[PDB]
């Protein structure tokens, strides 16, 4: 019963399988073809704001929460002992960790445990099957029981749909499978290497536009053994205050001096630039060896884009260098697919190195890099990661090449472009859908990632709990992620749901909200300048025409 | 050693924070410190009238007099500002590796800038919270004397240009460096 | 000679070698004004007899 049960796999026909995983499109007129900005340079975003009781109920509640939690620890670790035995000193043995520095983990979140690490089971698709369980304590202890239900997925990484289980995909890993093993014989250096690590390499340089590619089985090692390969303690690094931990841990690696820039300002960027470009290196006020510039290109959390031109012009009027993450924004930015490059019509020979992921889009683990010739050349011999660590498995590989050609459309035609049409139509409907309800939305007009604040902290596991009743998934991120005003809800949407399934989501999501009272828009979201508290009805029938234009989007 | 990284904890009347080396401070202290940023921000100053009137009607709301009510309160607030602010020394959630043990919120506010508007703000704070709830107890020289020292010695003298990075080893051994 | 040439002039007392040496120490610590950069080249002159 405390153990996670082993779910026996269903017998079904084909049919309701293939519609389980991936959805049926039901009219031509859902589809939506992205334009490229040529000369159009991204205006400053704006941000709307709550009124003020808002703010000071949640800096209320969250000075109580303090104040008791720390009078309960200090009564409870003074009065009694036995009980809390893993945070004092046993047999003149220090704990395995401290109570100051994990006060937040034990005195709030732990409360409201029960809505991170669900357990799942199959594809995760369309539709995503859940094992349930029952809290004992307060969260301290799960008993599971033999019941499975399905419900609708809002919280995984599946873009254009490519987890399925039934396709070319699927069919070329087994054929994989079936000639090569899923054996690795070592590092890459030694025996790793085979063709198919070099097909795959050469297909993703002839994909992304460089010249050549590398190919790894984790992203996180990409980013946290690549920056002492070529930086030392004589160089500077400007970076977002907003990037991935692997990056910071990659640059704490390396050892070289890191100043950091407000998100969206290039004024503060190239005041930064001349200062440290006048001022040199400490106490010594010699003149940097190199300057480095570390970007992203879509931020997950608030879903902007960087402004590249800026950057391409600043580095070539300042002698600087770039580098460009695109995790999130391969295979699914662009009238193509390949990246903010395309969005911007930037040539990608400015860019000197880009990175990506296959997970979020080709339903496959593993990352790149892409480079000049040289410099590949060089980081060949010079890198840890080629022989020191394992080689990629080839099922993985199979995957990906099939993915990257099914996009390409060199197989399968007319599919990438329709899974794109439809991500982008799905996208651009609910975002306005829920701009016109009267919630706060962030990001740019076509982005996957739907943010909607949640200001009150009490009012995160009452949404959590009332989605999961009515068979909808969602992800809710809180403090210390996000600042302490603002806490969100993420929405991940894929190519395989379809406008019922977001009708649905809204009768409920705006029910929800009314009975939670979440609608606070100032009127800034509207491009007329006026507030909008409209009708489900009137909604779900005036905006599938007008999501295809642009002039109902500031932003 | 081939690291030599340990914390020191010299005994004396009057030591201070040692600075921090090249790696602890130009490398460690790159990202957003998430404890002192909130403070620049929306609602982050009415907070405090709103806590002062909460605890002035709750204390009305006993039925006691005036000059009692209002020593309470401000003895109320200064103390709580104190304890959340100067006393405690830390993070409560790992930083990078412990590189902000030695010094409290206070001098974490702003990147260790010594004058920022919102510091200006939360000294005239208590000052002009005196000059108010002085006109009822100033017939009593005691409770004067008392409000005064309470608000010199806890509100006024650690948010100053000297006291900055100020340890005394009276109430126990500080660490420093 | 050195004053058309329009190079830094730094002068060193008469028979005092570690004042000398200390002053090359100097100079070569701090570099040039206003930039702390390193100097190009140094040139120590001096006279074979006094008259
Ligand atoms: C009648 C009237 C009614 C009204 C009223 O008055 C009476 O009612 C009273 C009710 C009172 C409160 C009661 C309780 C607390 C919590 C206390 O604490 C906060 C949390 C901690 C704050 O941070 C420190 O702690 C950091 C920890 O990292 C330190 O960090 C460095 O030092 C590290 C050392 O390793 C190095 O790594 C690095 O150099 C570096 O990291 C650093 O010193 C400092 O930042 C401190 O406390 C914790 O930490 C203790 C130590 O671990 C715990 O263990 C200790 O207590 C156990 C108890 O069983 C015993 O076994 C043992 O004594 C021993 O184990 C303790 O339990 C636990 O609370 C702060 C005071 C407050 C709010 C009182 C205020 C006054 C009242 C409101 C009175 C009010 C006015
Ligand atoms: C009906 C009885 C009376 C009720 C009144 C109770 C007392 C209220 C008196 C007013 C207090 C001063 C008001 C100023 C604050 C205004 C509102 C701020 C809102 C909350 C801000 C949260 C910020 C989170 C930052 C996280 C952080 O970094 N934290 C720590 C480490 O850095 C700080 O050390 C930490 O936060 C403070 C720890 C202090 C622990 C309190 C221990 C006291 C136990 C209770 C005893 C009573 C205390 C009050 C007399």
């Amino acid at each position: 019963y405390t153990r996670v049960p082993l779910c026996e796999p269903e017998e079904l026909p084909d049919d309701i399988q293939k519609e389980n995983e991936y959805g049926t499109l039901d009219s031509p007129g859902h589809l939506y073809q992205v334009k490229s900005r040529h000369g159009k340079p991204l205006p400053e975003p704006v941000v709307d704001t709550p009124p003020y009781y808002i703010s000071l109920l949640t800096y209320l509640n969250y000075l109580i929460l303090i104040i008791l939690g720390h009078v309960h620890d200090f009564l409870g670790m003074t009065f009694q002992k036995n009980k809390h035995l893993d945070l004092l000193e046993h047999d003149g043995l220090a704990p395995w960790f401290s109570n100051f520095e994990s006060f937040y983990v034990r005195r709030i979140k732990m409360r409201i445990d029960d809505c991170f690490s669900r357990p799942t089971t199959g594809v995760p698709g369309r539709f995503i099957r859940c094992i349930d369980r029952i809290s004992h304590n307060i969260n301290e202890y799960f008993t599971y029981s033999g019941a499975v239900y399905p419900c609708m997925n809002l919280s995984s990484y599946n873009y254009l749909g490519f987890a399925q289980s039934k396709g070319q995909c699927t069919d070329a890993a087994l054929e994989s499978v079936d000639k090569y093993s899923i054996q690795s014989g070592g590092p890459r250096a030694q025996i790793g290497t085979t063709d198919l690590h070099i097909k795959a390499e050469k297909l993703v340089a002839r994909f992304i536009g460089k010249e050549d590619a590398l190919v790894f089985s984790m992203g996180y090692g990409t980013n946290a053994n690549l920056f002492n390969a070529f930086l030392d303690k004589k160089c500077l690094v400007i970076s977002d205050e907003l990037n991935h931990t692997s990056i910071r841990t990659g640059v704490r690696l390396s050892g070289a001096a890191v100043r950091t820039f407000k998100h969206g300002d290039m004024v503060g960027l190239e005041k930064l630039i001349r200062e440290q470009i006048v001022l040199g290196q400490p106490k010594t006020n010699r003149p940097w060896k190199k300057i480095l510039i570390c970007a992203e290109g879509l931020f997950s959390m608030e879903g902007t884009l960087c402004n590249l031109p800026k950057l391409v012009e600043l580095k070539k009027k300042y002698k600087c260098y770039l580098f460009i993450d695109e995790a999130h924004s391969i295979g699914a930015m662009g009238p193509t697919g390949r990246g903010v490059c395309e969005i911007f019509g930037v040539d990608p020979k400015d860019v000197d190195i880009l990175m990506g992921t296959f997970t979020k889009s080709f339903g496959a683990a593993g990352g790149y890099i892409a480079a000049d010739q040289w410099i590949i050349d060089r980081l060949r011999l010079d890198l840890t990661t080629v022989s020191y660590s394992e080689s990629m498995p080839a099922p993985v590989l199979a995957q990906t090449i099939s993915s990257l050609q099914t996009i390409s459309g060199e197989i399968c035609p007319g599919q990438g472009t329709e899974r794109l049409q439809r991500i982008a139509f799905n996208s651009r409907y609910l975002r306005l859908a829920l701009q016109r309800l009267g919630f706060i939305v962030y990001g740019v007009a076509d982005s996957p990632v739907i943010p909607l604040l949640l200001y009150c902290p009490s009012k995160m596991p009452a949404f959590s709990r009332m989605m999961l009743q009515r068979r909808i998934a969602v992800v809710v991120v809180a403090y210390p992620a996000t600042p302490l005003i603002e806490s969100r809800v993420r929405f991940c949407m894929s190519a395989s749901l379809t406008k019922e399934d977001i009708d649905y989501l809204l009768r409920h999501v705006s029910e929800v909200g009314d009975k939670l009272n979440l609608k606070s828009n100032s009127g800034k979201s509207s491009y007329d300048g006026k507030r909008q508290r409209w009708d489900i009805e009137e909604v779900i029938r005036r905006t599938p025409e007008d999501c295809k234009d642009d002039k109902y989007f500031v932003n | 050693p081939v690291t030599d990284h340990r914390r020191r904890r010299a005994a004396a009347v009057i030591s201070h924070v040692e600075q921090e080396t090249f790696e602890d401070e130009n490398d460690q202290q790159m990202l957003p410190n998430m404890n002192a940023t909130w403070v620049d921000q929306r609602g982050a100053w009415l907070i405090h009238i709103v806590v002062i009137v909460l605890l002035r009607l709750f204390y009305s709301l006993f039925g006691s007099t005036p000059k009692w009510t209002w020593t309470l309160t401000n003895m109320t607030y200064i103390i709580g500002f104190y304890i959340m602010f100067h006393l405690v020394k830390g993070t409560p959630f790992d930083f990078n590796g412990g590189a902000y043990d030695n010094l409290t919120m206070w001098e974490q506010i702003n990147d260790e800038t010594l004058y920022t508007p919102t510091r200006k703000f939360l000294l005239i704070v208590p000052i002009v919270l005196f000059l108010i709830s002085n006109q009822y107890y100033r017939n009593d020289m005691t409770l004067f004397l008392s409000n005064l020292a309470v608000t010199v010695l806890i509100g006024v003298v650690p948010k100053l240009g000297i006291t900055h990075r100020l340890r005394i080893s009276i109430p126990g051994i500080t660490g420093r460096a």
